[PDB]
Protein backbone atom coordinates (compact mmCIF):
# COMPACT_ATOMS: atom_id res chain seq x y z
CA UNK A 1 0.00 0.00 0.00
CA UNK A 2 1.21 3.81 -1.35
CA UNK A 3 2.55 5.99 1.57
CA UNK A 4 0.49 9.38 1.96
CA UNK A 5 3.20 11.63 2.63
CA UNK A 6 2.69 13.91 0.02
CA UNK A 7 4.35 17.03 -0.73
CA UNK A 8 5.19 19.49 -3.03
CA UNK A 9 9.39 19.33 -4.12
CA UNK B 1 14.38 -15.61 1.80
CA UNK B 2 14.63 -11.86 1.37
CA UNK B 3 12.02 -9.40 0.15
CA UNK B 4 11.11 -6.25 -0.87
CA UNK B 5 8.12 -3.61 -1.84
CA UNK B 6 8.79 -0.79 -4.23
CA UNK B 7 6.71 2.04 -5.98
CA UNK B 8 7.73 3.31 -8.42
CA UNK B 9 6.30 6.56 -10.00
CA UNK B 10 7.02 8.81 -13.35
CA UNK B 11 5.53 12.25 -13.86
CA UNK B 12 6.29 13.48 -17.58
CA UNK B 13 5.99 17.09 -19.02
CA UNK B 14 4.22 17.72 -22.59
CA UNK B 15 4.29 20.92 -23.39
CA UNK B 16 1.31 21.62 -25.64
CA UNK B 17 -0.01 17.89 -25.39
CA UNK B 18 -1.81 18.39 -22.51
CA UNK B 19 -0.98 18.07 -18.33
CA UNK B 20 2.02 15.79 -17.63
CA UNK B 21 0.94 12.14 -17.66
CA UNK B 22 1.57 10.43 -13.83
CA UNK B 23 2.12 6.57 -13.86
CA UNK B 24 2.73 4.76 -10.38
CA UNK B 25 3.53 0.95 -10.26
CA UNK B 26 3.98 -1.54 -7.18
CA UNK B 27 6.32 -4.22 -6.54
CA UNK B 28 6.90 -7.05 -4.28
CA UNK B 29 10.00 -8.55 -5.42
CA UNK B 30 10.18 -8.92 -9.29
CA UNK B 31 6.81 -8.97 -9.84
CA UNK B 32 4.13 -5.82 -10.40
CA UNK B 33 1.18 -5.89 -8.57
CA UNK B 34 -0.77 -2.84 -9.35
CA UNK B 35 -0.55 -0.09 -11.58
CA UNK B 36 -2.37 3.86 -11.96
CA UNK B 37 -2.08 6.09 -15.13
CA UNK B 38 -3.54 9.20 -15.05
CA UNK B 39 -3.75 8.95 -19.31
CA UNK B 40 -6.18 5.85 -18.89
CA UNK B 41 -9.85 6.13 -20.22
CA UNK B 42 -11.44 5.78 -16.58
CA UNK B 43 -8.08 6.56 -14.37
CA UNK B 44 -8.48 3.80 -11.50
CA UNK B 45 -5.85 1.86 -9.59
CA UNK B 46 -5.86 -1.52 -11.17
CA UNK B 47 -4.39 -5.05 -9.57
CA UNK B 48 -1.52 -6.49 -11.83
CA UNK B 49 -1.30 -10.05 -10.04
CA UNK B 50 -3.96 -12.29 -8.26
CA UNK B 51 -2.98 -12.16 -5.26
CA UNK B 52 -4.04 -8.56 -4.38
CA UNK B 53 -7.54 -9.30 -6.11
CA UNK B 54 -8.80 -10.22 -2.79
CA UNK B 55 -8.62 -6.93 -1.28
CA UNK B 56 -11.68 -4.89 -0.71
CA UNK B 57 -13.10 -1.62 -2.14
CA UNK B 58 -12.00 0.71 0.20
CA UNK B 59 -8.50 -0.79 -0.89
CA UNK B 60 -8.98 0.49 -4.21
CA UNK B 61 -10.56 3.92 -3.45
CA UNK B 62 -8.07 4.71 -1.24
CA UNK B 63 -5.02 3.82 -3.37
CA UNK B 64 -7.02 5.91 -6.44
CA UNK B 65 -7.24 8.84 -4.11
CA UNK B 66 -3.41 8.28 -3.21
CA UNK B 67 -2.43 8.38 -7.01
CA UNK B 68 -5.04 10.76 -7.96
CA UNK B 69 -3.53 13.36 -5.05
CA UNK B 70 -0.15 12.47 -6.74
CA UNK B 71 -1.10 12.93 -10.17
CA UNK B 72 -1.63 16.66 -8.75
CA UNK B 73 1.33 17.18 -6.48
CA UNK B 74 3.74 15.98 -8.92
CA UNK B 75 2.15 18.31 -11.76
CA UNK B 76 2.92 21.05 -9.33
CA UNK B 77 6.45 19.69 -8.55
CA UNK B 78 7.17 19.84 -12.49
CA UNK B 79 6.07 23.24 -12.29
CA UNK B 80 8.43 24.17 -10.00
CA UNK B 81 11.43 22.10 -11.03
CA UNK B 82 11.70 23.89 -13.96
CA UNK B 83 11.62 27.22 -11.50
CA UNK B 84 14.31 26.22 -9.95
CA UNK B 85 16.34 24.93 -13.19
CA UNK B 86 15.60 28.35 -15.09
CA UNK B 87 14.44 25.87 -17.58
CA UNK B 88 12.00 27.27 -20.37
CA UNK B 89 8.46 26.22 -20.87
CA UNK B 90 8.97 24.65 -24.20
CA UNK B 91 10.75 21.71 -23.24
CA UNK B 92 9.67 17.59 -21.91
CA UNK B 93 10.92 16.89 -18.02
CA UNK B 94 10.58 13.82 -16.13
CA UNK B 95 10.44 13.65 -12.47
CA UNK B 96 10.29 10.21 -10.72
CA UNK B 97 10.63 8.33 -7.55
CA UNK B 98 10.70 5.01 -5.68
CA UNK B 99 10.99 3.94 -2.22
CA UNK B 100 9.56 0.95 -0.17
CA UNK B 101 11.09 -1.64 2.40
CA UNK B 102 13.61 -4.20 2.32
CA UNK B 103 12.91 -7.14 4.41
CA UNK B 104 15.92 -9.50 5.68
CA UNK B 105 15.55 -13.29 5.92
CA UNK B 106 13.36 -13.15 9.53
CA UNK B 107 10.90 -10.86 7.96
CA UNK B 108 12.42 -7.83 9.77
CA UNK B 109 13.32 -4.20 8.16
CA UNK B 110 16.83 -4.90 6.43
CA UNK B 111 16.56 -1.03 5.46
CA UNK B 112 14.38 1.78 3.83
CA UNK B 113 14.58 3.72 -0.01
CA UNK B 114 12.48 7.32 -0.46
CA UNK B 115 14.91 8.87 -3.96
CA UNK B 116 13.78 11.05 -6.44
CA UNK B 117 15.65 11.67 -10.01
CA UNK B 118 14.62 15.40 -12.39
CA UNK B 119 15.62 14.28 -15.98
CA UNK B 120 17.32 10.85 -14.91
CA UNK B 121 19.90 12.51 -12.50
CA UNK B 122 19.70 11.57 -8.95
CA UNK B 123 18.03 14.85 -7.01
CA UNK B 124 17.29 14.14 -3.60
CA UNK B 125 17.12 10.65 -1.53
CA UNK B 126 16.10 9.94 1.81
CA UNK B 127 19.21 9.02 3.83
CA UNK B 128 19.68 5.72 5.43
CA UNK B 129 19.27 6.55 8.85
CA UNK B 130 15.46 7.76 7.43
CA UNK B 131 16.05 11.13 9.47
CA UNK B 132 18.15 13.01 6.90
CA UNK B 133 18.52 14.21 3.11
CA UNK B 134 20.80 14.22 0.45
CA UNK B 135 20.68 16.68 -2.01
CA UNK B 136 22.52 16.59 -5.35
CA UNK B 137 22.59 20.19 -5.79
CA UNK B 138 20.96 23.90 -4.98
CA UNK B 139 18.01 23.49 -6.76
CA UNK B 140 17.29 20.11 -4.77
CA UNK B 141 18.48 22.16 -1.23
CA UNK B 142 14.78 24.24 -2.24
CA UNK B 143 13.10 20.65 -2.07
CA UNK B 144 14.45 19.77 1.04
CA UNK B 145 14.38 22.90 3.31
CA UNK B 146 10.53 22.34 2.14
CA UNK B 147 10.87 18.97 3.46
CA UNK B 148 12.67 19.58 6.52
CA UNK B 149 9.62 22.29 7.58
CA UNK B 150 6.87 19.89 6.70
CA UNK B 151 9.03 16.92 8.38
CA UNK B 152 8.62 14.94 5.73
CA UNK B 153 11.64 12.51 7.05
CA UNK B 154 9.94 11.83 10.41
CA UNK B 155 6.41 10.50 8.63
CA UNK B 156 8.55 8.04 5.66
CA UNK B 157 10.18 6.91 8.83
CA UNK B 158 6.75 5.98 10.11
CA UNK B 159 5.55 4.54 7.16
CA UNK B 160 8.70 2.76 6.49
CA UNK B 161 9.48 1.25 9.66
CA UNK B 162 5.59 0.77 9.94
CA UNK B 163 2.39 0.33 7.28
CA UNK B 164 5.47 -0.37 4.16
CA UNK B 165 6.87 -3.16 6.42
CA UNK B 166 3.22 -4.81 7.62
CA UNK B 167 1.60 -4.56 4.10
CA UNK B 168 4.71 -6.53 2.67
CA UNK B 169 4.33 -8.86 5.15
CA UNK B 170 -0.11 -9.44 4.49
CA UNK B 171 1.05 -9.35 0.48
CA UNK B 172 3.87 -12.21 1.02
CA UNK B 173 1.52 -13.92 3.09
CA UNK B 174 -1.35 -14.14 0.41
CA UNK B 175 0.80 -14.58 -2.53
CA UNK B 176 3.24 -17.38 -0.62
CA UNK B 177 2.54 -19.63 -3.39
CA UNK B 178 4.49 -17.84 -6.20
CA UNK B 179 6.18 -14.63 -4.01
CA UNK B 180 7.74 -17.09 -1.63
CA UNK B 181 8.21 -19.73 -4.67
CA UNK B 182 11.73 -19.43 -6.34
CA UNK B 183 12.40 -21.56 -9.73
CA UNK B 184 15.55 -22.46 -10.42
CA UNK B 185 17.13 -21.86 -14.09
CA UNK B 186 16.60 -24.20 -16.54
CA UNK B 187 20.07 -24.28 -18.36
CA UNK B 188 21.92 -25.64 -20.90
CA UNK B 189 25.05 -24.85 -22.82
CA UNK B 190 24.99 -24.16 -27.04
CA UNK B 191 28.39 -23.93 -29.21
CA UNK B 192 27.92 -22.25 -32.53
CA UNK B 193 31.67 -22.62 -34.71
CA UNK B 194 32.30 -18.76 -35.94
CA UNK B 195 35.00 -19.54 -38.23
CA UNK B 196 37.14 -22.75 -38.76
CA UNK B 197 39.49 -21.38 -35.83
CA UNK B 198 36.65 -20.55 -33.18
CA UNK B 199 33.09 -21.26 -31.26
CA UNK B 200 31.07 -19.59 -29.59
CA UNK B 201 29.84 -21.22 -26.43
CA UNK B 202 26.32 -19.70 -24.93
CA UNK B 203 25.39 -20.80 -21.50
CA UNK B 204 21.53 -20.03 -20.84
CA UNK B 205 19.67 -20.12 -18.08
CA UNK B 206 15.83 -19.77 -18.87
CA UNK B 207 12.71 -20.21 -16.42
CA UNK B 208 13.90 -18.38 -13.45
CA UNK B 209 12.15 -16.48 -10.63
CA UNK B 210 13.80 -14.16 -9.10
CA UNK B 211 15.26 -12.35 -11.46
CA UNK B 212 18.77 -12.14 -9.35
CA UNK B 213 20.83 -14.49 -10.68
CA UNK B 214 24.84 -14.97 -11.70
CA UNK B 215 26.17 -16.40 -14.28
CA UNK B 216 30.22 -16.91 -15.43
CA UNK B 217 32.08 -18.78 -17.40
CA UNK B 218 35.45 -20.04 -15.90
CA UNK B 219 38.71 -21.27 -18.91
CA UNK B 220 40.98 -23.75 -16.30
CA UNK B 221 39.06 -22.66 -13.62
CA UNK B 222 39.97 -18.77 -13.97
CA UNK B 223 37.00 -15.90 -14.27
CA UNK B 224 36.49 -14.94 -17.83
CA UNK B 225 34.85 -11.37 -17.12
CA UNK B 226 36.63 -9.35 -19.51
CA UNK B 227 36.03 -12.06 -22.57
CA UNK B 228 32.69 -12.81 -21.84
CA UNK B 229 29.23 -11.19 -23.39
CA UNK B 230 26.46 -11.11 -20.48
CA UNK B 231 23.19 -10.13 -22.21
CA UNK B 232 20.69 -8.01 -19.42
CA UNK B 233 18.54 -9.87 -17.49
CA UNK B 234 15.26 -10.21 -19.90
CA UNK B 235 11.84 -11.21 -18.70
CA UNK B 236 9.88 -14.30 -20.62
CA UNK B 237 6.24 -12.90 -19.92
CA UNK B 238 5.52 -15.22 -17.96
CA UNK B 239 7.06 -13.87 -14.50
CA UNK B 240 9.92 -16.14 -15.25
CA UNK B 241 13.80 -14.36 -16.82
CA UNK B 242 16.33 -15.28 -19.07
CA UNK B 243 20.04 -14.53 -19.22
CA UNK B 244 22.99 -16.16 -21.52
CA UNK B 245 26.68 -15.38 -21.15
CA UNK B 246 29.09 -16.85 -23.99
CA UNK B 247 32.82 -16.98 -24.43
CA UNK B 248 34.06 -17.13 -27.96
CA UNK B 249 36.65 -20.08 -27.81
CA UNK B 250 40.03 -21.69 -29.79
CA UNK B 251 38.35 -25.13 -31.57
CA UNK B 252 39.32 -27.98 -29.86
CA UNK B 253 39.58 -25.98 -26.49
CA UNK B 254 35.83 -26.13 -25.52
CA UNK B 255 36.39 -28.80 -22.46
CA UNK B 256 38.55 -26.08 -20.74
CA UNK B 257 35.47 -23.94 -20.11
CA UNK B 258 32.80 -24.46 -17.53
CA UNK B 259 30.10 -22.27 -16.95
CA UNK B 260 28.67 -21.47 -13.36
CA UNK B 261 25.06 -20.89 -12.47
CA UNK B 262 24.42 -19.21 -8.84
CA UNK B 263 20.14 -18.86 -8.41
CA UNK B 264 18.03 -19.27 -5.06
CA UNK B 265 16.36 -21.75 -6.42
CA UNK B 266 18.61 -24.10 -7.06
CA UNK B 267 19.63 -26.85 -4.15
CA UNK B 268 23.23 -26.42 -5.65
CA UNK B 269 25.16 -24.10 -7.47
CA UNK B 270 25.98 -25.31 -11.06
CA UNK B 271 28.93 -26.19 -13.51
CA UNK B 272 28.41 -26.82 -16.68
CA UNK B 273 30.29 -28.06 -20.43
CA UNK B 274 29.62 -28.04 -23.76
CA UNK B 275 28.15 -31.55 -23.97
CA UNK B 276 28.82 -32.76 -27.77
CA UNK C 1 21.29 13.43 -21.08
CA UNK C 2 19.60 11.20 -22.71
CA UNK C 3 20.12 7.35 -23.01
CA UNK C 4 19.63 5.54 -26.04
CA UNK C 5 17.64 1.97 -25.39
CA UNK C 6 19.25 -1.50 -25.55
CA UNK C 7 17.13 -4.58 -27.63
CA UNK C 8 16.33 -7.93 -27.21
CA UNK C 9 14.65 -10.14 -29.44
CA UNK C 10 13.27 -13.45 -28.31
CA UNK C 11 11.13 -15.82 -27.85
CA UNK C 12 9.14 -16.84 -24.32
CA UNK C 13 9.54 -20.60 -24.52
CA UNK C 14 12.47 -22.34 -26.83
CA UNK C 15 11.47 -21.62 -30.62
CA UNK C 16 10.12 -24.78 -32.26
CA UNK C 17 8.70 -24.61 -36.02
CA UNK C 18 4.77 -25.10 -36.23
CA UNK C 19 4.78 -24.97 -32.81
CA UNK C 20 2.84 -21.38 -30.96
CA UNK C 21 4.99 -19.15 -29.03
CA UNK C 22 5.48 -15.64 -28.03
CA UNK C 23 7.74 -12.98 -29.69
CA UNK C 24 9.45 -10.68 -26.96
CA UNK C 25 10.78 -7.18 -27.96
CA UNK C 26 12.74 -5.89 -24.55
CA UNK C 27 13.93 -2.50 -24.55
CA UNK C 28 15.51 -0.62 -21.86
CA UNK C 29 18.03 1.27 -20.55
CA UNK C 30 16.68 4.20 -22.25
CA UNK C 31 15.61 8.03 -21.12
CA UNK C 32 13.29 9.80 -21.65
CA UNK C 33 10.51 7.30 -21.28
CA UNK C 34 9.00 7.81 -25.04
CA UNK C 35 9.62 5.27 -27.40
CA UNK C 36 7.88 3.57 -30.34
CA UNK C 37 8.21 -0.38 -30.45
CA UNK C 38 6.80 -2.55 -33.31
CA UNK C 39 6.90 -5.75 -33.85
CA UNK C 40 7.36 -7.39 -37.15
CA UNK C 41 6.96 -10.46 -39.45
CA UNK C 42 8.98 -10.49 -42.81
CA UNK C 43 9.14 -6.52 -42.63
CA UNK C 44 5.26 -5.96 -41.97
CA UNK C 45 4.08 -4.61 -38.85
CA UNK C 46 2.42 -6.93 -36.34
CA UNK C 47 -1.55 -5.55 -35.09
CA UNK C 48 -2.59 -5.62 -31.34
CA UNK C 49 1.38 -6.56 -29.30
CA UNK C 50 0.90 -5.91 -26.38
CA UNK C 51 2.82 -4.19 -23.47
CA UNK C 52 4.16 -3.72 -20.18
CA UNK C 53 3.56 -0.86 -17.87
CA UNK C 54 6.24 1.83 -17.62
CA UNK C 55 9.08 1.25 -15.15
CA UNK C 56 12.40 1.52 -14.33
CA UNK C 57 15.49 0.46 -12.99
CA UNK C 58 17.87 1.82 -10.27
CA UNK C 59 20.13 3.81 -12.25
CA UNK C 60 16.30 5.86 -13.20
CA UNK C 61 16.33 4.23 -16.93
CA UNK C 62 13.31 2.86 -18.44
CA UNK C 63 12.39 -0.55 -19.88
CA UNK C 64 9.03 -2.39 -21.53
CA UNK C 65 8.13 -5.71 -22.70
CA UNK C 66 6.12 -5.67 -25.78
CA UNK C 67 4.77 -8.94 -26.98
CA UNK C 68 3.01 -10.95 -29.00
CA UNK C 69 1.94 -14.92 -30.23
CA UNK C 70 3.50 -16.33 -32.48
CA UNK C 71 4.40 -19.67 -34.49
CA UNK C 72 7.57 -19.42 -36.16
CA UNK C 73 9.00 -21.56 -39.07
CA UNK C 74 12.17 -21.94 -40.96
CA UNK C 75 11.55 -19.05 -43.49
CA UNK C 76 9.38 -16.51 -41.94
CA UNK C 77 11.42 -13.67 -40.32
CA UNK C 78 10.28 -11.66 -37.14
CA UNK C 79 12.05 -8.77 -36.04
CA UNK C 80 11.24 -5.31 -33.59
CA UNK C 81 11.88 -2.07 -35.30
CA UNK C 82 12.78 1.09 -32.60
CA UNK C 83 12.29 4.34 -32.35
CA UNK C 84 13.41 6.91 -29.80
CA UNK C 85 14.85 10.46 -29.54
CA UNK C 86 17.94 9.40 -29.31
CA UNK C 87 18.24 7.83 -33.16
CA UNK C 88 18.16 9.10 -36.04
CA UNK C 89 16.66 6.57 -37.57
CA UNK C 90 14.60 3.32 -35.99
CA UNK C 91 16.39 0.84 -35.59
CA UNK C 92 15.94 -2.94 -36.52
CA UNK C 93 16.57 -6.15 -34.69
CA UNK C 94 16.31 -9.21 -36.38
CA UNK C 95 14.94 -12.48 -34.06
CA UNK C 96 17.78 -15.09 -34.39
CA UNK C 97 16.55 -17.91 -32.65
CA UNK C 98 20.67 -18.67 -30.95
CA UNK C 99 20.18 -15.43 -28.90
Amino acid sequence: NPDIVIYQY
Amino acid sequence: GSHSMRYFYTAMSRPGRGEPRFIAVGYVDDTQFVRFDSDAASPRTEPRAPWIEQEGPEYWDRNTQIFKTNTQTYRESLRNLRGYYNQSEAGSHTLQSMYGCDLGPDGRLLRGHDQSAYDGKDYIALNEDLSSWTAADTAAQITQRKWEAARVAEQLRAYLEGLCVEWLRRYLENGKETLQRADPPKTHVTHHPVSDHEATLRCWALGFYPAEITLTWQRDGEDQTQDTELVETRPAGDRTFQKWAAVVVPSGEEQRYTCHVQHEGLPKPLTLRWEP
Amino acid sequence: IQRTPKIQVYSRHPAENGKSNFLNCYVSGFHPSDIEVDLLKNGERIEKVEHSDLSFSKDWSFYLLYYTEFTPTEKDEYACRVNHVTLSQPKIVKWDRDM
